[PDB]
């Protein structure tokens, strides 16, 4: 991947997250759980859905377009005519098949960006009140029950409430 | 206490292809490739086609006498026609510009027949019941429906001079034949004259025909030939035909009422009571897809041809389980 | 003490789409797309068109009276028709090949305009005074000034065999013309002879042209016709005219100069002490953007036509203020 | 965005800054004050500029092209005809637009990354001498004057001459 | 102890474009544009051209005496022409169609030629050896040999009535021609009539020739023409002469095979014993690679052409080396 | 560049690495050397060798077309095929010049992203057993003969089998 994430030092995916494409998995003294990010999902899937939505607009309705007939002195039109068909259906087949290939690629590459902005913002959040296990896993250095949690999904973590505790556990 | 950041994965077994990497394992994709179709010839926004049976063009448009089921047809949303009709010129000849009369058609929406030159009441002087064999029906000899073979009366083809005034505030569509014997002796025998001549004109067309009598290989038991022509009449010009023999009078006419979106298609589906956006010769799509390898021959709002036999757009992630 | 990294933004308005989000507000943009038109016709590169005014192509280069103000245009950057002209075939008749002509004359930067059989020099046993109230000037009848009708002289109308070599190292237009007389009465009155002849004869071209008599509609109280035909002579050849009546007579040729970038257009736009470097039927466009939607027609050096209505690309940032 | 700078852990713009698509804001005893980066700002403006040049480049003159007549007996070379204009009129209004939609992206992503290069390149210059607030801002452990200041922007920041100064400060 | 992280570099002066930075000095890059050529005609896929020397393609098809060298020739994989020939229609004359018959020509892989009509066992009361000094070889005159000249025989020149029925299984080509003299004397000297005819009927084919008798320019020695005129015969069809003179009948005939892939081209490279898979006139190329930009007229498997004059992709780096 | 590596923080590349693209540079007790990571540049070698492939199966073989004659009558059908023929020959042009343009880009930013990954891999491999040294390397906190440097490149290097010493050589 482009940004390291999908792939890279994220190793693999989890078939346990129904509810989304990136997510968290936390595991504390309640218990532990899946959950997708719904912020960021949702956005990757508005820009999917526009991209989607240009192609097929930029695509415009193919209207009433029949073959001709020529008689048997009209050989030069008729292969005209062909040359023609067969050209605007050449270049409209290159511009499909190659537009596919190319935003294919553009679109895995945007997932694994989301990825790595996902993991910079929670480490942004962290900061060193836990440490970067690999994987793109943090290992806690303080107590983090389901409120805490949820504080650290939706982007709302206290970082001076748990330094003390943290600078303590670091020993 | 831990807490990850991970990506979704699935059971999918949808590939794409990359600039990168073929046969890439997806979680969620589109496909924009429209390739399946009914197999059935439908209207077009309710609109039923018209369908010429065994009748080709030339032999719909002169009355061909196997073809009196399509006469009843004024309005249709496109053609179809078999890609070998059978039931066309009966009587051999050349047709001028019949692709132009293709194409022509190709663009009406519907039409008014009528009889311009009514058969009884317009050449008192003339006989009005030529008929050939190779034109038969129910076995027995007959002719076009739309056209009028003068021949001889009481002896005598006097010199006709008719004409019409486009009194229908449309284009008119006429037709005309010009007879060509194979013989002499079949010239004079049926229009009692040598050196015969038609002459057609209008405010901007103009054409005269000279029978042209020499030995022909035999067509449908035919030594002879009748050459076919046609002319768009606008809205207000005089049509004048001038003939002392030869001439395959005008019958029936044509009001055409112009339109988009028709054409004439070679198919061998079959007709059914569906409706459909998209018609091809292969048969009706239903999509809303861009793109479709079905056929290039397209009528209505349909999706563009492409070449292709796969165009997936991945909306989800590299699949990467377990 | 800090220090910060951040990026600009401004009070703009405009916006750009992009392949994950439509309308997104930006600092900074370029249009690449023309639309503004002066809704005039200007000079091509200081050089200036041919407007025809009332005058079709077919009457300008026949010698209409009523466009005698063409004549001394002899150079242009292009030619512009209105949609539909006035002043065409005065006399009516059938233009041969009149699209090729206009085809070729789309590709002609200047000619040379000279009587090739000068009025009072090349008939001495025939008429040359013929005119047509169809064709009249000044209220008065009149015909084509570069155009010749022969008629009788003296009561006889003698066997005519002239020619010419091309002494102008260039190609050189020829017209003429086949009269049709409506009934034998003005036939033999006006050419005195029953089976007259044209035949026009070059190097490569030959056609022999036979009079058809017959009754026809009438246009512009007319009911004879004139066909008219044209032909180019290459440099050297000789084209040789014979005939016994019935001839319409050239009188004014044209040694062609050719040139790219002319062409003809139909336009109702007025002319202007304007200059620029590409020219629409809409008006002149004064741009240097790759694109354009003024109108598909172009002359000169144009940008290309597209069928947009915004074509904005973005320079600066995504304006997040405030 | 791509590489999470614009709109990202950097949230908005300065309208402040009139000189310049990316620069700085310094806040030191002096005084504070907006400054572009020139380079930075110089290098997008030399790569947005070709990239405009090459769109122009690539679309050539067009030249004189009118339309054509065709007589009562000529309607399948009229629609022929018809049918060359508009099929290239369609293929070059969808290259056009095409064309546009996607270097759009690709340019807002390149300002994207231009950003998140230069948060990188004064990070790797400050070290640990200034730790790491939000928003895209560093917080000086030690006295900075203009000198100091002028000399993070320009690149030559020197570490070792605030070493002292900043793990005192870090107690 | 110290580990680092770098990329390669060399001494590569390889530069390509990108869309932030011209003249982008790389280490490693591929060219996709072929610009070379062999400058020679080659064969394609083994299977040797047909170059008709001095000939053009209506000298080589009609039988012009300085092109018996191509008679031996029945299959080739495309036909070369010189961009103007020098031996062409012999006498002078109008060639019926010749730009579709050289698309017809232009399809075929190879022929079958054989004598439609013996010339020693067709006309017993016909003279078989006319011949023209403007069609001349090794200093005396001569004729086609394609073509029959058929002139007076003991002072008459009866009614002669051939045909032709199609046992080949395959597509015959017919040729022949319709003498137009210059004055009466030699009409009436070469044929013994005054109104004499040509007809040509087949089962839809249909045409009737009139000698037109006038004062044309001298064309290598020659004030009469000859109007060559060409007919395809579908396998089972049977063609109709009928003629009283004027007919230059038809000698040799075509078994036409079709072929895709063949083609007529003008080119002043020679042949070589060279094989290639893509030809063009400019040379055949060797390559692989997906543009060319030596010519856009390709014979075989050719990349595709461009106006391009370099188009070199990246594999490697930037370039920055010391 | 687009990920900072190339012409970045990394400021020169390397002639001396001569079977390589992304490659290492180790200087211990034992000796010196460079060394290309073969993982990293294998990718980049099959991504470009499809990238190019593609191109050119996008790109069909062109067939037989040549020229067609038109007598002084058809004028008009002569600068039609004319007209199609240009056309169809701009469009390809078009289409040929400007995917070389903007997949040469995207080629060089590839490369960046492998350089700048491959960079983060090595650094979360290390962590704070050495110290980020600017031009993209590390200097080592501890003792790494051929051995070790070999566990760094092939990404199998031990964290706590070094942890000691680093933590008392930082002193
Ligand atoms: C002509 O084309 C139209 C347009 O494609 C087509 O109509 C479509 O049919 C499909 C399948 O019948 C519809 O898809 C369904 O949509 C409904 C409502 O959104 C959903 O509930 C369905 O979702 C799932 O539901 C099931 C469980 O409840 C699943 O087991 C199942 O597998 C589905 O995944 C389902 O997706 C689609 O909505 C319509 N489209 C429209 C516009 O009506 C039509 O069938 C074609 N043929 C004809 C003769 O018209
Ligand atoms: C035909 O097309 C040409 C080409 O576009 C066109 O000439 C252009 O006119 C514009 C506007 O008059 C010029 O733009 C100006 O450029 C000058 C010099 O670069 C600048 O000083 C101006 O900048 C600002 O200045 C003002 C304050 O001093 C601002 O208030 C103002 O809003 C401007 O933003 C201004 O941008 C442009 O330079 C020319 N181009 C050329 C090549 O001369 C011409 O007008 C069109 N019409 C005709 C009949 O020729
Ligand atoms: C027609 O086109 C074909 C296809 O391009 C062409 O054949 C090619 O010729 C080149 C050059 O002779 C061949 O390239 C060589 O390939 C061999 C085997 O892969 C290599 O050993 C060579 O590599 C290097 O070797 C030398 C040192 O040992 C170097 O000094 C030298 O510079 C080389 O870099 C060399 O690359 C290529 O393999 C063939 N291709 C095929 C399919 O055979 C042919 O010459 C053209 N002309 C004709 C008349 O056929
Ligand atoms: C004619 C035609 O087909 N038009 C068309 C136009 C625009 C489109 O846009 C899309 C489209 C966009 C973006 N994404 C998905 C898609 O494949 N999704 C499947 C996964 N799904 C995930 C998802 C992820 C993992 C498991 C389950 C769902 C999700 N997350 N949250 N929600 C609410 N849903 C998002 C949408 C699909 N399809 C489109 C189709
Ligand atoms: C026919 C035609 O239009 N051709 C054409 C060709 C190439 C072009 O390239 C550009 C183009 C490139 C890159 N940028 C800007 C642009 O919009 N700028 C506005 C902002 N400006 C900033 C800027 C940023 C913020 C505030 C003020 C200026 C700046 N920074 N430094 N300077 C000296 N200027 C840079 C240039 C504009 N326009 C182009 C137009
Ligand atoms: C008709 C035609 O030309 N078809 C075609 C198709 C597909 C292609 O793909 C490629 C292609 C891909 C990727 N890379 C290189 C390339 O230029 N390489 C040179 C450098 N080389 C490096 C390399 C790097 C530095 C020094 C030496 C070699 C390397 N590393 N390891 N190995 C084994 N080799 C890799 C391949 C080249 N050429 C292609 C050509
Ligand atoms: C991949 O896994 C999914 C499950 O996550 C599979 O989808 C499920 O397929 C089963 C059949 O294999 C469907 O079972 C059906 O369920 C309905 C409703 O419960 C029941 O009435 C039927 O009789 C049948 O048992 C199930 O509905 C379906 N799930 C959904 C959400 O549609 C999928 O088949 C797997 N893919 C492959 C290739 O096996
Ligand atoms: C967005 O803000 C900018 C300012 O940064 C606005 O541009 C300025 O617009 C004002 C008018 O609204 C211009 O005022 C004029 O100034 C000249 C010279 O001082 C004076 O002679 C005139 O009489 C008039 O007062 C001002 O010049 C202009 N600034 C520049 C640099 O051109 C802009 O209008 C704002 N956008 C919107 C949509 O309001
Ligand atoms: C860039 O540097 C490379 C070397 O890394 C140059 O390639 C080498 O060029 C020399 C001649 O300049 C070649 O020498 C020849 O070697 C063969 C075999 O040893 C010998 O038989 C010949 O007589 C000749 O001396 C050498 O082979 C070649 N290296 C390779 C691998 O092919 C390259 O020329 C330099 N680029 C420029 C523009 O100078
Ligand atoms: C309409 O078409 C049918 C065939 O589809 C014609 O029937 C043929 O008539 C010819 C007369 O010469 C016979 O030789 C064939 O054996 C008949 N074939 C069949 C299958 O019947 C019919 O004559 C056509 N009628 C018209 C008026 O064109
Ligand atoms: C693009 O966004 C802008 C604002 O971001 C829209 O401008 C406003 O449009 C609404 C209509 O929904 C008006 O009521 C406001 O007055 C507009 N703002 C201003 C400052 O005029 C704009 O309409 C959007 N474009 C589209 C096509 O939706
Ligand atoms: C040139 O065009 C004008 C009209 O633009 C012609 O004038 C018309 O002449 C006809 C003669 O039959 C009259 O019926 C019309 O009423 C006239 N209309 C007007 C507006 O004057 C004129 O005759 C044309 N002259 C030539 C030589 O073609
Ligand atoms: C691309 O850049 C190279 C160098 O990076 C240019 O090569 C030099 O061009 C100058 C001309 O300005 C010559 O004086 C030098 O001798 C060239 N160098 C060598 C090694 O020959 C090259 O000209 C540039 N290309 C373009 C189109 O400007
Ligand atoms: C074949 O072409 C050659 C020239 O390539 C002809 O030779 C010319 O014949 C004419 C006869 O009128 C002379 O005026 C020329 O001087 C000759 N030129 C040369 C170079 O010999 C030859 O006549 C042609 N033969 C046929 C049968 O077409
Ligand atoms: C039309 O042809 C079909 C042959 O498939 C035949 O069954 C049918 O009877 C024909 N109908 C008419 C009216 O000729
Ligand atoms: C041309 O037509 C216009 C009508 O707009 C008229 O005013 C003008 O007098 C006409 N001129 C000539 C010479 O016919
Ligand atoms: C063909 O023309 C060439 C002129 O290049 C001449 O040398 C050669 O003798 C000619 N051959 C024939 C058969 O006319």
């Amino acid at each position: 991947g482009l940004f390291g994430a999908i792939a890279g030092f994220i190793e693999g995916g989890w078939t346990g997250m129904v509810d989304g494409w990136y997510g968290y998995h936390h595991q504390n003294e309640q218990g532990s759980g899946y959950a997708a990010d719904q912020k960021s999902t949702q956005n990757a899937i508005n820009g999917i859905t526009n991209k989607v939505n240009s192609v097929i607009e930029k695509m415009n309705t193919q209207f009433t377009a029949v073959g001709k007939e020529f008689n048997k002195l009209e050989r030069r039109m008729e292969n005209l005519n062909k040359k023609v068909d067969d050209g605007f259906i050449d270049i409209w087949t290159y511009n499909a098949e190659l537009l596919v290939l190319l935003e294919n690629e553009r679109t895995l590459d945007f997932h694994d960006s989301n990825v790595k902005n996902l993991y910079e913002k929670v480490k942004s959040q962290l900061k060193n009140n836990a440490k970067e296990i690999g994987n793109g896993c943090f290992e806690f250095y303080h107590k983090c029950n389901d409120e805490c949690m949820e504080s650290v999904k939706n982007g709302t973590y206290d970082y001076p409430k748990y330094s003390e505790e943290s600078k303590l556990n670091r020993e | 206490d831990t807490i990850c950041i991970g990506y979704h994965a699935n059971n999918s077994t949808d590939t794409v292809d990359t600039v990168l990497e073929k046969n890439v394992t997806v979680t969620h994709s589109v496909n924009l490739l429209e390739d399946s179709h009914n197999g059935k010839l439908c209207r077009l926004k309710g609109i039923a086609p018209l369908q010429l049976g065994n009748c080709s063009v030339a032999g719909w448009i002169l009355g061909n006498p196997e073809c009196e089921l399509l006469i009843s047809r004024e309005s249709w949303s496109y053609i179809v026609e078999k890609p070998n009709p059978e039931n066309g010129t009966c009587y051999p000849g050349h047709f001028a510009d019949y692709e132009e009369l293709r194409e022509q058609l190709s663009s009406v929406s519907s039409f008014e027949r009528f009889e311009i030159f009514p058969k009884e009441s317009s050449w008192p002087n003339h006989t009005t019941t030529g008929v050939s064999a190779s034109c038969s029906h129910n076995g027995e000899s007959s002719f076009y429906k739309n056209l009028l073979w003068l021949t001889g009366k009481n002896g005598l083809y006097p010199n006709l001079s008719k004409s019409y005034a486009n009194n229908k505030e449309k284009e008119v569509l006429v037709l005309w034949g010009v007879h060509h014997p194979p013989n002499i002796g079949d010239q004079r025998a049926l229009y009692h004259k040598e050196n015969a001549y038609v002459s057609v004109v209008s405010s901007h067309y103009s054409r005269k025909f000279t029978p042209e009598i020499a030995k022909r290989p035999k067509v449908r038991d035919q030594e002879g030939r009748i050459n076919y022509y046609w002319t768009l009449l606008e809205p207000g010009d005089t049509i004048i035909f001038e003939a002392n023999g030869n001439l395959i009078a005008p019958r029936y006419a044509f009001a055409l009422s112009r339109g988009f979106g028709s054409g004439i298609i070679n198919s061998n589906a079959p007709m059914d009571e569906c409706d459909a956006k998209c018609q091809t010769p292969q048969g009706a799509i239903n999509s809303s897809l861009p793109f479709q390898n079905v056929h290039p021959v397209t009528i209505g709002e349909c999706p563009k041809y492409v070449r292709s036999a796969k165009l997936r757009m991945v909306t989800g992630l590299r699949n990467i389980p377990s």
